């Protein structure tokens, strides 16, 4: 009528805002879980191309190793 | 009455959401 739900909506717009933020850290968090699949890379400086997809690289911890290359590089 | 059923209709709608809005979103962050 005159008055309906327009008092009572004050009850139900606080409820929402505040279960509303909680779902925003859950995107948050899903972000991290697609960090974990991610894994390291050995680092090192080309030393020769032997061929188009054979190079000499030295691992700047170890020995020289022949490796190949990505096609996109 | 008019506005009687749609009071009852919001209440309904309120039990439904908050227990479905929990079994999803909340369950994403525990899991």
């Amino acid at each position: 009528k005159l008055l309906e739900h327009k008092e009572i909506d004050g009850r139900l717009k606080e409820l929402r805002e505040q279960l509303k933020e909680l779902t925003k850290q859950y995107e948050k968090s899903e972000n991290d879980l697609k960090a974990l699949q991610s894994v390291g890379q050995i680092v090192g400086e080309v030393l020769k191309q032997l061929t188009e997809e054979k190079f000499i690289v030295k691992a700047t911890n170890g020995p020289r190793y022949v490796v190949g290359c990505r096609r996109q590089l | 009455r008019t506005r009687l059923l749609d009071s009852e209709i919001k209440i309904m709608k309120s039990e439904v959401l908050r227990v479905t809005h929990e079994l999803q979103a909340m369950k994403d962050k525990i899991k």
